[PDB]
């Protein structure tokens, strides 16, 4: 029973195969439509069906986003296929980049962008594998800045007035996690008494690392290229009953993390020499500051008058005036 | 009866008498289907299943009621059981291989030796004339030989025969001809009726070419409706389960002598150590280090060698039989001209139908592409089986049998809405899962199966239904109760699991609290098994929930006891009896394995002082007496009746006197316990002067001195000189006592040779005095 | 909270108010709140006006209004239709439930209970219109369906709502048998069984054997046996003492479900000759003839073989056999023109009568049967062997 | 309590006695003339042991009375079937059950 659980652990999950790109290529190739002779509509293919699947799921009224198995097994396959991934020439980086275009635009063509808006909507701001993998997804699609994507979006977010994907997106950036010193000093004693649980590592320091810089990448994406419109209209949105500050909510997270960084600071001021593991949570939390840094940027990297003011007018300068100090003390 | 075709009003109406019929033996009910077996005969089942004029409709219902009289419960429990892998260790077992011969060809799913247990299949035979009242268990008999050979042939028929595509089908719609008869097929494969020959011959009616073992087409490629395609989605995501069982037997087959080769190495790796341990103490050390770590970890790094990693330790012979043996798995699972193989036919029959027909069913969408999704990630179907496989030795088969016999009752029982009958059938199951040596001795295997998962399922239906206005049924929260402690006690690991749920059982913690008789079988009881003796869980406990049960105990020493009023006794404005117990839960989160948790410790006291009502009536201030006082008139109100008793057997009787004293020495005990060490006093922490000055304020020394000086009542031998023993449920126990001196140990110490001869004087020597004055052997 | 609102003369520092838009769905809701309470109101003052006093005049009783407004209602609680496209579908429905929970938190389904009730008081239209006059006892029976109607659209498909009518069950169910309310409490009943646990959990023995009542003395109405289905399992859960209730309330009866079996065909043959008796007519009324079985099977199948002999009559000078069916399941002696013998009993109108003879047995192997008919006394006669 | 009457002659002397079993295959009808179970619908000769209240004694004191190889008519009363209560969802209560019962062997 030992080795089954260790050859499990060990073998079978660490086996990788590539299939995503040959699979989703099959699911959106048509296919015989002359041999159907029907072509009464111009049917929709099997990649299509399954995406129309997915968005009449996230659509369908529920108070809480059930968990989906296939939601995770195919959104994962729609990212890897659309990422599929020295020095290189300009003639093959562009290779790749209108490669990334092809791929992104196979799933953008039928919905995915629209699938990823209503399933964080429906998210309602609780943190779960439903909302990471749908980050993940838009990640994948959004990335390099894609303008049909993000005009897609926007869109689509203008015509359907929807209060609840701010509302939803604001509550995840609340439920976005920090370091903790408590439970972390926790798990130091438990090191100290020696003997650990059969579960892995303790995580609870930054819970899900992964998943915040997943939103703020979200984030930065969405106003990538700096597009204006998601500029502002994450900041305020005009035909919405309801608006939600998106750039304030994230300086409240990026002054959290940056008190966070503080506590570990001032926690291994007096030790000399940093421990493993506070390496670890330092440098995991360096990874989303700087993910947090990069995403404001991307608010006000192209001239936005209004972002730049709400960021005056906000808490930066205290996260800034702390991380100096921070930055300081451990040079 | 073929008359009904024109007929419509009673065309409707008898195919919802078959409904109604198919309802009210729905989920295992034996009883209704043994009637039923008297007003549908088995004659007229197999002419209804058989008959081409058949209504399509009464053709539907009819082998619908024949599924759920004779084979939906048998069908129910293997496929509940299926996706559990339960492998014993045989000489059977160890002769199952991956392939059927040299040449790696996959074998047809289904047919081999598979050696994993199975529920068992029992049949009652239906007969009025008996009175035995015995054969309500298990569902009624039927000929499963005659219905097989008919399914079999009905379906050749439907193949050859709408491959013509005719206007006339049975019952009138390719539907009616196929999904009744495609589900009864399912239904026997899924019983697992069919044997060799016949598996092989409906595999190849599936599909010839594929199945084909060494113009015509199979039912995949016919040009379905909607609902048949959606069984034949069915059909093929049970052949793939068949092909993981019979993957995860063959990696279990290997698996035995695999680990008896490395068993036997590491005996002799270990021997060679000692036979050579003399080079260096040190090197002796971290050489043995292998041997010194927890099995699971000399396991996960004797397997680690997938790729380099030098750190592994495994000769190469053992390396290579292993890798061997992996590169065959893949194989089998696929990882690396005609299909010939399941997993192709599979995935170009999806993909196919999915660019053919824009499909209108969500349900066919789905499964559609959860069957697409598992032919491309072999992997997954190993990764989520094998934590879900067991292995056994022969000599605990049978226990093993009765063990997942009692856990598909209670599985079943789940179904089915909470009775008075159900509670009886379910306690039983959980007694007899209690008696059988598999749940102590097997701890992993009762977490694999889940079972805990599937009381608090039972749990939270009896409690979330309408528990604020009445708890029904009581007892059986209370043997669920109970095992779930059982289940904490078994195992460190099972009281991790069990950690998991504390935010509900500190949610539903006022359960059964105030009713004696029923103590160890509460959730708060449950929460404090899974808290016991263990400091990474009593760590693992946060702030959010010590202050819910805080909150609890402030309730308590609030407002008064509601049934204690209602039953008749005296209307005190607290609740000592409910107050105890969640006492004894913070005793058990800030104490662990003989010594305190400080960060436990520290939020208790905070929370405590916080809400002073925690305390009670007395050490509350603003006109509360000392608790010396308090522990007088408790004395007194213990004594006296008419203050004690209702007034209006131990559930009538609460002992109110040994309640409040019982409190008020739980909660000095828990302030003991929290209170902080003497060497953390030297280094001079200021929480920990801090913690200390706030229990030296709450609890005077005179107080405490007082109490331990509080005289008892020994047993007297008078006329006659019978023995009479003071009863102890309403008398003042030393228990009172022990916490008394572990609190005035902990926070007040004494280091004073004066305070320390004062308080010999005053306290234990009486005590002393008069336990050596009981020494008489009928006294003692 | 219940903080009650006051003038103040100088009021206080937390004195502010923001102002939330309402959506016109809501506020559409609303106002049509306000108007059903108006007009049942009227509806139920009018109804007790006529009730504690017949004056039949000074009373409004705005029956086309009430008409009108029950079909206005009850188009406003409708499902959307099923081709329209899902996210219509999905937003009709939510404007639905949310009409749904505002009626049910204004308290309209005890308005609607209250006017079912009045207008209850009164066994039949003409009864009603005894006291309202013939415009209002025509509209009575239209009203009441029409009042079901709206009661089973406000609470269809919502948990709350049929979990709250749950306590409202009996009352319900104890009026299934009159005959202008059945279908409307029928239907009523299957939603909320359909929707609400609850309602299982407080239907009993007694609502079950009226339903069956309802069955055995309405007919066979297939909506009932659809409300026992549901009574049976709900939510893939199932009530055993349910499931039992109605098994041994309806099945042992065997006189309102349709009862099926396995039926033997059965064949007739008989010879070319044809005997009549008339007057003046140049026919022998005295005839003879034998039969001899050679083999016969007890049971070939599970039922046990046919076999009888005997005489049957023609139906006036025709050639066809006089009644019974051509097909199969009757042979001789199961109708009143044949007279049959099978060994043990006399077949005649399918009531067969126990016959004594030396060595009674069944026809079996080697058997002879003699047949003798006489017309003149009208007589057929029986001789086993000899 | 049970009255019976034959239909196919059995050998005559040969019957059931202390402690044997009696394999019967018989068919059940009401009194109305429904059927309501039968041994040969499942093609299953009913066995059944002798004075060990294993069957209703109308059933048990008609197959004593029957002879070896014989087919019986038996007639039983509520009173010795099923009483007042009947057997819930088959016989309803104050039911008279008839049998044609066949001794096919005794062991």
């Amino acid at each position: 029973n030992l080795f089954l659980q260790g050859y499990e652990k060990s073998w079978i999950e660490t086996e990788e195969h590539y299939f995503e790109d040959k699979l989703i290529e099959d699911l959106a190739k048509p296919g015989a439509e002359p041999p159907e002779e029907d072509e009464g509509t111009k049917r929709v293919d099997p990649l299509h069906q399954l995406i129309l699947l997915f968005s009449r799921t996230a659509l369908t009224e529920k108070c809480k986003l059930e968990e989906d198995f296939l939601y995770m097994a195919y959104a994962d396959i729609m990212a890897k296929s659309c990422h599929d991934e020295e020095v290189k020439s300009f003639e093959e980086k562009e290779m790749e980049k209108q490669k990334l275009l092809y791929q992104q635009a196979r799933l953008h063509d039928r919905g995915a962008a629209e699938m990823v808006l209503q399933t964080i909507s429906a998210s309602k701001g609780e943190t779960g594998p439903m909302v990471a993998a749908t980050l993940k997804l838009g990640i994948a699609i959004l990335n390099g800045g894609n303008s049909t994507v993000q005009q897609k979006m926007l869109d689509y977010l203008k015509e359907k007035k929807d209060v609840g994907f701010f509302q939803s997106l604001a509550g995840l950036m609340q439920s976005c996690s920090v370091l903790d010193l408590n439970a972390f000093e926790r798990q130091n004693k438990a090191e100290g008494l020696g003997m650990v649980t059969e579960e892995g590592s303790g995580e609870k320091v930054l819970q899900d690392d992964e998943f915040t810089c997943d939103l703020f990448r979200f984030l930065q994406l969405l106003c990538e290229g700096h597009n204006s419109d998601f500029q502002n209209y994450l900041r305020t949105q005009t035909g919405n009953n309801t608006t939600v500050n998106i750039i304030i909510s994230t300086v409240d997270y990026l002054l959290r993390v940056q008190e966070s960084i503080s506590d570990f600071y001032w926690y291994y001021s007096g030790k000399d020499v940093i421990d493993e593991q506070g390496q670890r949570n330092f440098s995991k939390a360096i990874q989303v500051a700087k993910q947090v840094f990069n995403t404001l940027t991307e608010y006000i990297q192209g001239p936005c008058t209004g972002n730049q003011q709400s960021l005056a007018h906000s808490r930066l300068w205290d996260a800034v005036v702390g991380f100096l100090h921070v930055f300081a003390h451990m040079q | 009866i073929l008359e009904l075709t024109e007929q419509e009003e009673l065309l409707k109406f008898h195919y919802h008498t078959l409904r109604l019929y198919s309802a009210v033996c729905a989920l295992g009910n034996h009883r209704v289907a043994h009637a039923l077996c008297s007003h549908v005969d088995e004659p007229q089942l197999l002419y209804a299943i058989e008959n081409k004029y058949m209504p399509g409709l009464l053709r539907a219902g009819y082998y619908d009621l024949l599924i759920d009289i004779h084979l939906s419960s048998y069908a129910t429990a293997r496929l509940m059981m299926n996706n559990e892998y339960i492998v014993p260790m045989t000489e059977e077992t160890k002769s199952i291989t991956l392939f059927p011969d040299e040449n790696k060809k996959h074998g047809l799913p289904g047919i081999g030796l598979s050696t994993s247990l199975r529920p068992r299949m029992q049949f009652s035979s239906p007969s009025f004339v008996s009175i035995s009242n015995e054969c309500y268990q298990y569902s009624p008999e039927f000929p499963l030989d005659i219905l097989k050979s008919k399914t079999i042939q009905m379906l050749t028929e439907a193949v050859k025969e709408g491959s013509l595509h005719a206007r006339d089908p049975v019952g009138g719609t390719t539907e009616f001809l196929f999904v009744p008869l495609i589900k009864l097929f399912y239904t026997l494969l899924i019983m697992g009726i069919f044997h060799n020959e016949d598996l092989k011959h409906i595999l190849q009616l599936i599909e010839p070419s594929v199945f084909k073992e060494a113009p015509k087409e199979g039912l995949l490629q016919m040009k379905l409706p909607e609902p048949v395609k959606l069984q034949m989605c069915l059909l093929l995501q049970y052949l793939c389960d068949c092909q993981v069982r019979h993957r995860i037997e063959a990696i279990v087959a290997f698996s035995d002598d695999f680990v008896a080769k490395l068993q036997d190495n590491q005996r002799f790796r270990y021997n060679e150590v000692m036979q050579a341990l003399n080079m260096s103490a040190a090197l002796t050390a971290r050489k043995t280090k292998e041997f010194r770590s927890p099995p699971q970890e000399q396991i996960n790094m004797l397997l680690n060698f997938k790729d380099d990693k030098s750190e592994c330790p495994c000769p190469e012979e053992i390396r290579d039989q292993l890798l061997d043996f992996h590169e065959d798995l893949m194989t089998h699972c696929g990882i690396e001209k005609k299909s010939s193989t399941l997993q192709q036919l599979i995935s170009e029959t999806m993909v196919r139908w999915a660019q053919e027909s824009v499909i209108e069913d969500p349900e066919l969408v789905r499964a559609m592409f959860v069957l697409l999704h598992r032919q491309y990630d072999g992997i997954g179907g190993l990764v989520r089986a094998l934590p879900k496989t067991y292995t056994i030795n022969g000599v605990s088969v049978e226990d093993t049998i009765n063990l997942l016999a009692s856990l598909g009752q209670i599985r079943s029982l789940l179904s089915v809405r909470m009775g008075k009958e159900e509670e009886k059938l379910m306690i039983r199951g959980l007694g007899d899962i209690m008696n059988n040596k598999v749940f102590y001795q097997h701890p992993n295997l009762m977490r694999a199966l889940g079972m805990h998962e599937t009381v608090m399922e039972v749990m939270v239906n009896v409690l979330g239904g309408g528990e604020s206005k009445e708890i029904t049924f009581p007892k059986m929260v209370a043997n669920c109760c109970r095992f779930l402690c059982y289940f904490c006690r078994i195992s460190r690991q099972n009281q991790k699991a069990m950690f998991d749920h504390l935010s509900y059982l500190l949610e539903n913690s006022s359960v059964g609290l105030a009713s004696p008789a029923m103590r160890g079988s509460t959730p708060l009881d449950v929460a404090a098994a899974s808290v016991m003796d263990n400091n990474e869980l009593a760590l693992a406990l946060r702030e959010p929930d010590l202050e819910k049960v805080v909150r609890y105990l402030a309730g308590c020493g609030l407002q008064s006891c509601q049934m204690l009023v209602s039953k008749g006794y005296p209307d005190i404005g607290w609740n000592p009896v409910e107050g105890e117990r969640y006492l004894d839960f913070l005793r058990f989160a800030v104490f662990c394995n003989g010594e305190s948790v400080e960060e436990n410790a520290n939020v208790v006291v905070r929370l405590l002082i916080r809400r002073p009502e925690c305390f009670g009536p007395a050490l509350r201030g603003e006109g509360g007496n000392g608790l010396l006082a308090a522990m007088e008139e408790a004395i007194k109100i213990a004594e006296d009746p008419s203050r004690d008793g209702p007034s209006p057997e131990e559930d009538d009787t609460i002992h109110m006197g040994n309640a409040i004293m019982t409190f008020y020495s739980a909660l000095i005990d828990l302030l003991g316990r929290c209170a902080p060490e003497m060497h953390l006093i030297h280094a001079g922490k200021g929480e920990a002067i801090r913690i200390r000055s706030i229990l030296r304020s709450l609890i005077p020394l005179g107080d405490l001195v007082g109490v331990i000086s509080i005289a008892f009542q020994m047993p007297t031998i008078a006329k006659d000189g019978n023995v009479v023993e003071p009863d102890m449920s309403a008398g003042f126990c030393p228990d009172h006592k022990a916490a008394m001196v572990l609190f005035l140990d902990s926070v007040y110490g004494i280091e004073v040779q004066d305070f320390l001869l004062h308080l010999l004087e005053v306290g234990f020597l009486p005590d002393l005095r008069a336990a050596a004055s009981l020494d008489t052997a009928a006294l003692s | 909270i219940q903080r009650k609102a006051i003038m103040h003369h100088e009021g206080h520092m937390d004195d502010g108010i923001s102002l939330s838009r309402s959506q016109h769905e809501e506020s559409r809701t609303a106002r049509v709140i306000r108007s059903t309470v108006f007009l049942f109101n009227r509806f139920i003052r009018g109804l007790d006006a006529l009730s504690k006093k017949a004056k039949a005049s000074t009373v409004d009783l705005p029956i086309e209004s009430v008409s009108l407004s029950l079909q206005d209602l009850i188009g406003y609680f409708h499902p959307p239709d099923e081709h329209l496209e899902h996210e219509d579908k999905q937003n009709r429905l939510r404007a639905l439930k949310n009409r749904q929970n505002l009626f049910q938190e204004e308290g309209m389904i005890n308005l609607v209970l209250e006017c079912i009730d009045r207008l209850h008081v009164y066994s039949s239209a003409a009864h009603f219109a005894d006291v309202a006059g013939r415009e209002a006892g025509e509209s009575w029976k239209s009203i009441l369906n029409s009042l079901y109607e709206l009661l089973a659209a406000l609470i269809r498909g919502n948990r709350k709502n049929c979990a709250q009518f749950s306590g409202s069950l009996d009352w319900l169910i104890s009026r299934l048998e009159r005959l202008e309310a059945s279908s409307g409490i029928l239907e009523v009943l299957h939603c909320v069984l359909v929707e609400s646990p609850e309602a299982l959990n407080i239907i009993k023995e007694g609502h079950i054997k009226s339903i069956i009542s309802l069955l055995d003395k309405h007919g066979r109405n297939h909506k009932v046996l659809d409300v026992l289905c549901s009574l049976c399992v709900c939510h893939g859960v199932a009530v055993r003492s349910n499931q039992h209730l109605i098994c041994d309330n309806l099945l042992p009866g065997r006189d309102l479900l349709l009862q099926t079996r396995l039926v033997n065909h059965v064949s007739s043959m008989r010879p070319n000759i044809f005997l009549g008796v008339s007057e003046g007519s140049a026919q022998y009324k005295k005839w003879y003839y034998e039969l001899m079985v050679d083999h016969t099977e007890p049971f070939v199948t599970a039922e046990a073989t046919h076999l009888r002999v005997g005489w049957a009559s023609t139906e006036g000078y025709s050639p066809y056999p006089g009644g019974g069916e051509e097909w199969g399941g009757n042979g001789v002696g199961d109708d009143l023109f044949s007279y049959g013998f099978d060994g043990l009993h006399l077949w005649s109108g399918c009531i067969a009568r126990t016959v004594s003879s030396p060595n009674q047995h069944l026809l079996r192997t080697d058997d002879v049967i003699s047949c003798c008919l006489d017309l003149s006394a009208p007589s057929i006669s029986f001789r086993i062997n000899g | 309590g049970v009255e019976i009457e034959t239909i196919s002659p059995g050998d005559g002397r040969t019957f059931p006695k202390k402690g044997q079993t009696c394999v019967v295959h018989y068919t059940g009808m009401l009194q109305n003339g429904k059927k309501f179970d039968s041994s040969r619908d499942r093609n299953k000769p009913f066995k059944f042991r002798i004075g060990k209240q294993e069957v209703i004694k109308g059933f048990e004191e008609g197959a004593a009375q029957m002879s070896l190889g014989q087919r019986a008519k038996l007639t039983c009363t509520p009173d010795v079937a099923y009483g007042a209560t009947g057997h819930p969802g088959v016989i309803p209560p104050n039911a008279t059950l008839i049998f044609d019962v066949e001794l096919l062997n005794l062991e």
